[PDB]
């Protein structure tokens, strides 16, 4: 066992080559020394955050206000279209002109469009006219549908209109109650098409207020059988129909009343609770003899808690039975004396029993009553009852016509993903006289229009700010609209086991590391204020692999128009930003020159960021043809730019001549380096140039700057920052690329703090660990390790073949030891969006525990002896200086006989966490303050069984 | 004393409680069946107050059964097997309560003394074939070929077996559990004796002989089903309706009359027109006539089968006026006047024939009345017990089907389709499900057996009791002979499909020189007899269609054919040819004669049931292919259907179901099928679920509807049909010594059978050791004892003795089974020796006979093949005849799955035709067979014969109606015949 300050020594001695082989090969103080040295071709301007945020909110708000002054008008009009109609039982001689998507008729004549290829859309479309859709189930030619496409073939003005007004529109839709819906621009339809407008989140959003529904399931013996999978299809198929805005539970009886799964009382009815709620109800059985009274009290008694977070709006209880005679008059004249909650019964299966005490305790209590004899019914059925939540609604009047924003959900159309506007239409037909007052209680339908995140995004422009530094807008719910984690994927739930309608919600705190900090700005951010908080946090990299600590600065304001919030998330280090300021042609040509593929001997292989410069260039996502057009164009289109934003062109310009002159002057000079493989430079223009152009080949990282992770890394870091390779053959690099190691350039302009690009180096693994032999020693075993247990090399040249590699896979207990010792700490995460492989009973997306490790505290030295059983282990552990680096020896595994469970870093699959318990502490959140319930004037003269 | 009556009204009102509750599934109660059990003290009560009652003056077998009953019932409310025998036995007690049902039970169970030795053969008959099939189809039906790769499952709704034939379209297949969900199976002798008893009764039993035709192959399975059908069930119903009765044996003005005949012949002519989608006018008029007639008939009822006439005409008046104050539903009593159509025979004599017929009717109706209510008692006891054991057990995963116990009607229902013996297999497999698989639930195959087997002894006293009162109320030639065998022959080697082949070609010219010696005998006959100075009618226009089919042989594909169906008749000329037959044929003629005065009446009950049922269903039998569409006008367009766990788009189509009322035609067809036997209770579902005239029908919407099905089954079946055979009966009376070596033998033959019922599916290996040491040991013991019979005998005088030889076939047939069985080298799986496990099988054929089996029975006993069996040779005619009527004109149909005509029931060979009229005489599904033979039909490619049309014409005639009609009603008409011709063989053994 070697001494510790012999040891102290050689791991200095290591550290100060490692430290001075990469400054003088990087050649960091170089491009400080030219940056400071122009310090002419650019200015320093501020990026305030209060301004900012204001101008993003302000912009994002105007764009919502377009929105709905479309949606207004939208809907203005189709009430005054519809007010004005005849209700022809004809159509033979006046047939009517529509386009029908989905097709490859009397009453009706076709339409064939050009379908030309338009940009903001991935599809082909024609603006000439409206595209139709009509579900399978719905036969089109009947009195309804052709009342429907005759009354509302006039709202193909207000389409282009709307279009007109505003180019940037996506669809404008409108959601018949009939089933149809008519959107433009005209487009065709995408096995079996089961979509249906009527059970569309938006519209379910747009029909009825929040509700607070609790089902009720009659589980006894008579329900036993096929009625039994018929109820609790349809149970699943009523639970598809609610939101995040709304709260459910669900019950069963039979002489007893109980809750199917763990709940006990209303949970919020998100994508989790309704999983666990579908799961439950697909595991009960049929048993015993039925009870309402016992289940009808236990309903109503928890529909009236109060002590857990609720939504203080429509209470209705889903009766699904099959028959009985029992009434529980009592029951009804005992809760609900004064009606206060609605009651739908159902009757399910095919059965000869008595429906009559149902549907008497259904239309007693201001429900409805519906019948569901087969699968087919299922679909219909479940979804009815929103035409009799809306009755307040419409009989409110102009009160309850608001623009509603739904989740974040993928569109139906393939166009990513979107949010949806809307606005409830309602029957005005005789209101001149105000006479009829008897169908005018349905809504007509709902009017929608979509927004793209895409169009968010270009709002919130973030090549002013550093990497590190993002946007991120937030929900009444909490959810982000958006944030840099969120993806165009649905965020998984439970295990993908194997024997686009449910919505991207990913909330604020599951998108990041998860603070206490975060927490509170969380909670001052949903309910709507201003604010400003700067603290110090740890944040994970791109890469599930790494976590940093970094001082950030939170600044936020609410947007008027909406209930959302928007934030800005900005680091230090980033409160000043470069700006190049330059009018002449020569100095812009001199820059772009040095560009050209075929000019890359004499200045290294460059590569380019597919940034939006301006609309003519196309983004091919191949940056060996994406360089050419830049260039051409560059060298092609005039300097004055009419149509070409000259920021990020004058910022590329500026970069690239740096990064040449700094190649030419410093790199040039030392054309080969024994322990270097590879030097690169990586800007904030957008711009990596990899000085070996051979090397180039080799550069398995992305093009644009704001997306590479150990850029991120550096920037954060203050020292020098070495990234491990990939393992199981991930690509080449393995021996061919080396160990990368960067280092961010810092600049003083005037005293101000600036990091413009990160310098570094490909480091040799063959002459590092040639450096560290100066071998197979099987009585002690050597290794370096960076910040999150990723091997480096070792000394007996088996753990060199796994490289870069975690150190609890190899050699668990010293891993398992260090973490016990708080010489590393440990963070884990849930990933709601990632794929997984199917299990046992394609790829589905299911949720995935992340660990991440770090250095834990700020000391160096590390001594300790390990005991595995009738065994010592003594080792050491020094840390080197000015780096994310450490070196720990031990002896040799093979002395002592003993070994651990292995300690596994990587994308572990799992459910987690368990929502019985999370819903007793849920998150803090707001719902709405508007409702709309318990109308004098509503009629519910109407069961669902006199109609029959 | 009264007290005996309060007793009676006790027992009525407990069957009235028992006839109301229903059972629920899982331990789930209605409301309505908790006040019903409130009362269970209060009738036991005085049950048992009556046993002290009489206890303490008394100190018979139903005396027994009342103690039995309570005794039970009183244990039963101290807590269940034990609710059973006090519940379902208990309206058994209102027969020791009066003494008029007592005589009346001794009377029926006084003639099962030689029925129940005569079963005893059918249980031994059944002992064989379940033996034989054994050997055979052991473990050979347990592989159907799925091969989703996506599930790994599904396949054909009737799963096809692979056996050793392959399946067709590809696939492959793993273990299946077996084809009626492993419970139609030859595993064990269990499972044999259920399987081949549920195929003697003829049902399913084609079923059977397809599963194991696609497994081993279509070349001798029908050697083991079609004797099975006729060896076993021909001949066993033909033997118990023999012995059964060999204990049997020992105003004024004629001008008034015809204008009020006339007058009625109208009235039925009115309400023979209605039908679904009638003309409004007709409506009117119709509507105007009716009260016309209704105010005549009361009006000659005020100035005058009178009595008959009577409460028809007054029951008009009182339906008219009750329907009149509920529009709806019409049931319909007016068509009732129609039965003085009876009264009209003295204009057009043969009056005191009716007479005679109407008398003996009435009477035999009658002296049923006392049987036919011990019959329902049986019938109530019987639903009570299904309700205890299968009630609330049905609720399965795909619905609960139409044929349940859960409520009384239900299981009376029930009760009475399988008593009617129409697919009660269907139900013992519901059964067998409900009580737990294959594993656990095959014990309830025993209450369906049971109850199939009253069924039988129904029909057999009722029959007695008919015959019974009947007597009461009775007071060069060969080579011509042979070029029509031969021309016969040519008829049946054609294929339908190929017109223009080999066969055809060198067949035209075989059928050239046929028209040319027929057309001989022609010019040959024509100067003897000179013309005319009948069957030679038929002769001479079977001779010119010939001649015309040749003339205008040389438009041609459509309009020629019909010519060439004459030709089927060349069979038909044998019967003059021999006098043999023509004695037979003589004979049924004269039969049919006989018995024409009953069909008459026979035809007028099945004319008034048609036209009550048109008024009753008329257009209710319409339906949409999707149960959410109750019209025709929302009935259209396209729906997504979820059947069969498969999701997929169809179109909506107004349909209507395939046996119907909508006609008087289409009504007295539909009533001919349900009488049949076949289909009817779809028939019976289909009218229960009737809502409105132009609606779509609600399942269970209307369950009185069974009761028109129910009077029709008693009427028209269990009455009409054997009064047929009753009266052409009546008509039909006027015209190695050592007794220890003995004993040794006897006995081992019986070791030898036990060991020969054992052999079963996966048995350890151990137990195939075992059995085969067995084998060859009695195989050894047997050859022993033929060498010593043969060296105390004598070589040549062994074979002395039909018994010995027959013995000592089988020996020599066993040493050579036994030493080939092992065999080495000479294994030749091509030459697969398996024909001698026959005489193993049949070792018993001669054990049998212990006592005299054979004398027990009638026509096995007596000569059954002396001259009568004659009969037999017209029925083969017959049956020849349909097969070539049916290749020539349904061969070219289509094959295809989802019909009754497919490879395994078609038209195409001659084998196949005959095979598919064997099953349809029997009955399977012979209306869905007719349904399959229709018009605008798929058609079979014609690879030969080159043409430019590939539709061409459809295939598939509508005389498929006519077809399948009287060849059922001839068939019929032949057992009958074929059954009496066996009455008289055995004539003088009965005396
Ligand atoms: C917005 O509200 C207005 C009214 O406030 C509503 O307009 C009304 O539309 C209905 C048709 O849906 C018209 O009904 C007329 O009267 C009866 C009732 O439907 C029809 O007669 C038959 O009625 C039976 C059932 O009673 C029905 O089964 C049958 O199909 C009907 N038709 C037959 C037998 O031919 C009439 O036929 C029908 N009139 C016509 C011309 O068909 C009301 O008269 C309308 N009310 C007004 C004031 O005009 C309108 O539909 C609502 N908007 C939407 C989108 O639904
Ligand atoms: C509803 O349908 C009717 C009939 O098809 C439309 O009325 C006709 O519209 C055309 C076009 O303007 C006129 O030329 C005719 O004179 C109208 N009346 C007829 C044909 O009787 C009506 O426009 C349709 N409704 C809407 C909103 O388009
Ligand atoms: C739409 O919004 C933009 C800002 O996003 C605003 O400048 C403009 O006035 C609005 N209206 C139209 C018609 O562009
Ligand atoms: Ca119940
Ligand atoms: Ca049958």
């Amino acid at each position: 066992f070697p001494s510790a300050v012999t040891i102290k020594s050689w791991v200095d001695k290591m550290q100060e080559d490692l430290v001075t082989l990469a400054k003088t090969a990087s050649g960091v103080n170089q491009l400080v020394d030219i940056y400071e040295k122009y310090q002419d071709l650019y200015t320093v301007e501020p990026n305030n955050a209060r301004q900012l945020v204001e101008i993003a909110a302000r912009d994002i708000e105007k764009l919502l206000s377009n929105r709905s002054k479309a949606l207004v008008r939208l809907a203005l009009e189709a009430e005054k279209v519809q007010a004005a109609h005849q209700w022809r039982e004809d159509f033979a001689s006046n047939e009517v002109v529509y386009y029908n998507a989905k097709d490859d008729e009397p009453g009706s004549q076709r339409i064939k469009p050009v379908f030309i290829e338009d940009a903001n859309f991935g599809r082909q479309i024609s603006y000439q006219h409206a595209a139709v859709h009509i579900p399978t189930d719905i036969y089109e030619g009947s009195t309804i549908v052709l009342n429907e496409l005759n009354w509302t073939s006039a709202l193909d003005e207000v389409f282009k209109k709307n279009r007109e007004e505003d180019p940037s529109l996506l669809w404008q839709v409108f959601g018949s109650a009939t089933g149809l819906a008519r959107y433009y621009p005209a487009s065709p339809w995408v096995k079996i098409d089961l979509y249906d407008v009527r059970r569309r989140p938006w519209y379910i959003q747009g029909a009825a207020s929040p509700k607070d529904m609790l089902i009720l399931v009659d589980v006894s013996g008579s329900v036993s059988g096929l009625t039994l999978k018929l109820i609790r299809t349809s149970v699943s198929e009523m639970l598809e129909t609610l939101s995040d805005d709304d709260f459910v539970n669900v019950a069963s009886f039979n002489s007893n009343a109980q809750d199917v799964s763990c709940f006990q009382h209303l949970v919020q009815a998100n994508v989790r609770n309704k999983k666990v709620l579908k799961d439950a109800v697909n595991n009960i059985t049929a048993k015993g003899i039925t009870d309402y009274k016992k289940g009808f009290s236990f309903a109503f008694e928890q529909l009236l808690n109060y002590n857990v977070s609720r939504a203080n709006c429509n209470k209705i209880i889903m009766l699904f039975t099959d028959g009985g005679e029992e009434r529980a008059q009592e029951i009804f004249n005992k809760y609900n004396k004064d009606k206060k909650v609605r009651v739908f019964t159902f009757s399910v299966g095919q059965h000869n029993y008595d429906r009559g005490p149902i549907q008497w305790m259904a239309c007693e209590n201001k429900g409805y009553y519906y019948e569901i004899p087969s699968i087919g019914a299922i679909r219909i059925n479940t979804q009815e009852y929103l035409d009799v939540l809306g009755r307040p609604m419409v009989l409110a009047g102009d009160k309850a016509k608001q623009v509603q924003w739904t989740n974040v959900y993928l569109d139906a159309l393939e166009l990513g993903l979107v949010i949806t506007g809307t606005l409830p239409v309602f029957n005005i037909t005789g209101q001149f006289e105000n006479k009829t007052n008897l169908k005018n209680q349905l809504i007509l339908g709902v009017m929608g229009v979509d927004v793209s995140l895409e169009d968010i995004k270009r709002l919130t422009p973030r090549f002013t700010l550093c990497p590190n530094g993002y946007y991120f807008a937030i929900d009444p719910n909490g959810y982000v609209l958006l944030h840099p984690n969120l993806q165009p994927k649905p965020i998984g739930v439970g295990i993908p086991t194997i024997n686009s309608q449910e919505p991207v919600t990913l909330d604020f705190l599951d998108a990041e590391l998860e603070n206490d900090i975060k927490v509170e700005i969380r909670n001052k951010m949903i309910d709507g204020e201003s604010g400003e908080k700067t603290f110090r946090t740890l944040v994970k990299s791109q890469d599930e692999r790494y976590i940093d600590k970094g001082n950030r600065t939170y600044t936020w304001t609410p947007v008027n128009g909406t209930d959302y919030s928007l934030a800005l998330v900005l680091p230090t280090y980033s409160f000043y930003y470069i700006k190049a300021k330059l009018e002449e042609t020569i100095t812009q040509a001199r820059y772009s020159e040095t560009l050209k593929p075929d000019n890359f001997e004499e200045s290294g292989y460059t590569f380019i960021a597919p940034r939006d410069y301006c609309n003519d260039l196309k983004i091919s996502d191949n940056n060996t043809e994406f360089l050419l057009n830049f260039n051409e164009f560059i060298d092609r289109k005039t300097p004055n730019n009419p149509s070409c934003n000259a920021d990020l062109i004058n910022r590329v310009l500026l970069d690239a001549g740096f990064t040449n002159e700094l190649v030419q002057n410093y790199w040039s000079k030392q054309k080969n380096i024994k322990g270097v493989k590879a030097r690169f430079v990586v800007t904030d223009g957008g711009i990596t140039r990899v000085y070996p152009k051979e090397a180039g080949e080799n550069w398995q990282e992305n093009p644009e700057t704001y997306e590479d992770s150990f850029y991120k890394r550096s920037l954060d870091n203050d020292n020098y920052v070495f990234t491990a390779p990939y393992f199981n053959k991930s690509g080449p690099g393995a021996y061919e690329s080396g160990i990368m190691v960067s280092k961010a350039v810092e600049i003083y302009i005037q005293g101000k703090l600036l990091k413009p690009a990160v310098v570094g180096i490909k480091i040799d693994v063959n002459s590092w660990i040639e450096n560290f032999t100066k071998r197979n020693s099987d009585v002690m075993d050597c290794v370096i390790l960076d910040d999150g247990g990723f091997l480096l090399m070792a000394n007996h040249d088996d753990y060199t073949n796994q490289i870069g590699r975690f150190f609890g896979e190899i050699d668990p207990s010293l891993m398992r030891h260090l973490v016990n010792i708080s010489v590393y700490a440990f963070n884990k995460s849930y990933d709601y969006q990632s794929v997984c492989e199917p299990g046992a009973a394609s790829k589905q997306s299911c949720i995935t525990e992340q660990t991440q490790y770090f250095f834990d505290n700020d000391s160096k030295s590390f001594s300790g002896v390990l005991d595995c059983g009738n065994c010592s282990r003594i080792f050491h552990g020094e840390k080197l200086m000015n780096t994310n680096l450490i070196f720990i020896m031990v002896e040799s595994k093979g002395t002592c006989p003993c070994d651990t469970r292995l300690l596994i870093q990587a994308e572990q699959t799992s459910d987690g966490p368990n929502p019985c318990d999370m819903v007793k502490q849920p998150r803090y959140r707001k719902g709405p303050d508007v409702c709309f319930d318990n109308n004098v004037l509503e009629d519910y003269t109407d069961c669902g069984g006199v109609s029959g | 004393p009264p007290f005996e009556y309060m007793i009676l009204a006790t027992i009525i009102a407990n069957c009235i409680v028992l006839a109301l509750e229903q059972h629920l599934p899982e331990d789930d109660k209605t409301p309505m069946s908790r006040r019903l059990e409130k009362t269970e003290p209060y009738f036991i009560g005085i049950f048992c107050f009556e046993a002290g009652i009489k206890i303490v003056a008394l100190g018979n077998g139903w005396n027994v059964m009342d103690f039995i009953v309570v005794l039970s019932g009183i244990l039963a409310t101290a807590g269940l097997r034990t609710l059973r025998a006090v519940r379902v036995l208990r309206p058994l007690k209102l027969v020791s309560g009066i003494p008029s049902l007592q005589i009346v039970l001794k009377s029926i169970m006084k003639a099962m003394v030689p029925l129940l030795q005569i079963g005893l053969l059918l249980f031994f008959a059944i002992l064989m074939f379940a033996i034989i099939g054994l050997e055979f189809y052991s473990g050979k039906l347990h592989r159907a070929c799925f091969m989703n790769n996506s599930g790994i499952l599904e396949g054909f709704d009737p799963p096809h077996p692979c056996g050793v034939q392959g399946c067709p379209a590809g696939y492959e297949c793993k273990d299946w559990i077996g084809p009626n969900d492993g419970i139609t199976q030859f595993d064990n002798i269990l499972f044999a004796v259920l399987t081949v008893f549920q195929c003697i009764t003829m049902e399913g039993w084609t079923t059977v002989l397809y599963n194991t035709n696609d497994a081993l192959g279509a070349t001798w399975n029908w050697l083991y089903f079609i004797p099975l059908i006729i060896i076993g069930s021909f001949f066993v119903l033909n033997l118990v309706l023999g012995v059964l009765s060999g204990e049997f044996a020992k105003v004024k003005s004629q001008v008034f009359y015809w204008i009020v005949l006339s007058l009625v012949a109208l009235n039925t002519a009115c309400v023979a027109i209605v039908h679904h989608n009638q003309p409004q006018w007709l409506t009117h008029l119709l509507y105007y006539a009716e009260f016309l007639f209704l105010g005549l008939f009361l009006l000659e009822m005020s100035l005058k089968f009178n009595c008959f006439d009577f409460g028809v005409t007054v029951g008009s008046i009182f339906e008219v006026v009750w329907a009149i104050f509920r529009p709806g539903t019409s049931f319909g009593i007016s068509v009732l006047r129609a039965l003085r159509l009876l009264r009209i025979f003295k204009i057009t004599k043969y009056w005191a024939s009716l007479r005679n017929l109407v008398v003996s009717l009435m009477s035999s109706m009658k002296s049923i009345i006392s049987l036919l209510f011990l019959l329902f008692l049986f019938i109530v006891v019987f639903a009570l017990l299904g309700m205890q054991l299968f009630g609330g057990r049905f609720n399965f995963n795909d619905g609960t089907p139409s044929a349940n116990f859960d409520t009384f009607p239900a299981a009376i229902m029930t009760v009475f389709q399988i008593l009617t013996g129409e697919d009660w297999n269907e139900v013992m497999y519901n059964g067998i499900r409900s009580q737990g698989g294959v594993s656990s639930g095959m014990w309830s195959a025993i209450y369906f057996i049971v109850l199939t087997l009253f069924g039988n002894y129904t029909l057999l006293n009722v029959f007695l009791a008919i015959a019974v009162d009947n007597l009461a109320n009775a007071q060069f030639e060969m080579c011509i002979l042979l070029v029509i065998a031969a021309s016969s022959i040519a008829l049946a080697a054609e294929d339908p499909v190929l017109t223009n082949s080999e066969r055809n070609k060198v067949l035209r010219y075989f059928d050239y020189v046929f028209t040319g010696v027929f057309t001989f005998e022609m010019v040959i006959k024509m100067i003897d007899q000179g013309l005319i100075l009948l069957w030679n009618i038929l002769d001479f226009v079977v001779v010119v269609g010939a001649l015309v089919a040749f003339a205008l042989a040389n438009r041609d594909i459509k309009t020629i054919k019909s010519l060439r169906v004459l030709r089927v008749l060349r069979p038909l000329k044998t019967i003059k040819r021999l006098p043999k037959l023509k004695a037979v044929f003589d004979c049924v003629v004269t039969s049919l004669k006989n018995v024409f005065n009953i069909l008459i009446v026979y035809k007028l009950f099945m004319f008034i049931f048609a036209v009550i049922a048109v008024q009753l269903f008329k257009g209710k039998f319409f339906y949409c292919t999707d149960s959410s569409k109750d019209t025709e006008k929302e009935c259209i367009g396209n729906y997504v259907d979820h059947e069969k766990n498969k999701m997929e788009v169809k179109g909506r189509e107004w349909k209507r179901h395939e046996f119907h009322y909508d006609n008087i035609i289409w009504a007295l067809l539909t009533l001919f099928t349900v009488s049949t036997g076949e289909g009817w209770p779809q028939v019976l579902q289909h009218s229960v679920d009737v809502t409105e005239e132009d609606r779509g029908p609600s399942r269970s919407n209307r369950m009185e509807m069974s009761i028109f099905y129910v009077v029709y089954f008693v009427v028209f079946p269990f009455f009409f049909v054997n009064i047929f055979v009753a009266l052409i009966i009546i008509t039909f009376q006027e015209q190695v010594v050592s007794p220890s070596f003995e004993y040794t033998i006897m006995a081992m033959i019986a070791l030898n059978t036990v060991v020969l019922m054992m052999k079963y599916y996966s048995a350890p290996c151990t137990y195939e050791l075992a059995l085969k040491y067995l084998n060859i040991a009695f195989t050894m013991v047997f050859s022993l004892e033929c060498v010593l019979k043969v060296i105390a005998f004598g070589f040549l005088n062994y074979f002395r003795d039909t018994w010995n030889i027959f013995d000592f076939i089988t020996v020599i047939g066993s040493i050579t089974e036994i030493i080939l069985t092992d065999s080495k080298l000479v294994n030749t799986s091509g030459f697969n020796m398996s024909f001698l496990k026959l005489f193993r099988a049949a070792r018993l054929i001669k054990l049998l006979r212990q006592g005299y089996t054979i004398r027990i029975l009638l026509w096995t006993f007596v000569q059954s093949f002396k001259a009568l069996p004659y009969v037999c040779l017209l029925i083969a005619m017959l049956f020849f005849i349909y097969a070539i009527i049916g290749m020539q004109v349904f061969g070219n149909i289509k094959l295809d799955e989802e019909s009754h005509i497919n490879r395994h029931n078609n038209f195409r060979s001659f084998f196949g035709s005959l095979m598919l009229l064997f099953r349809s005489a029997t009955g399977e599904a012979w209306q869905e067979i007719m349904l399959s033979c229709l018009g605008e039909k798929g058609c079979e490619p014609d690879t030969t014969a080159p043409s430019g049309q590939n539709e061409n014409e459809r295939c598939g005639t509508d005389l498929a109606y006519v077809y399948f009609v009287s060849f059922i009603f001839f068939c019929s008409f032949l057992m009958l015949n074929l059954f009496v011709a066996v009455i008289m063989d055995n004539f003088e053994y009965l005396t």
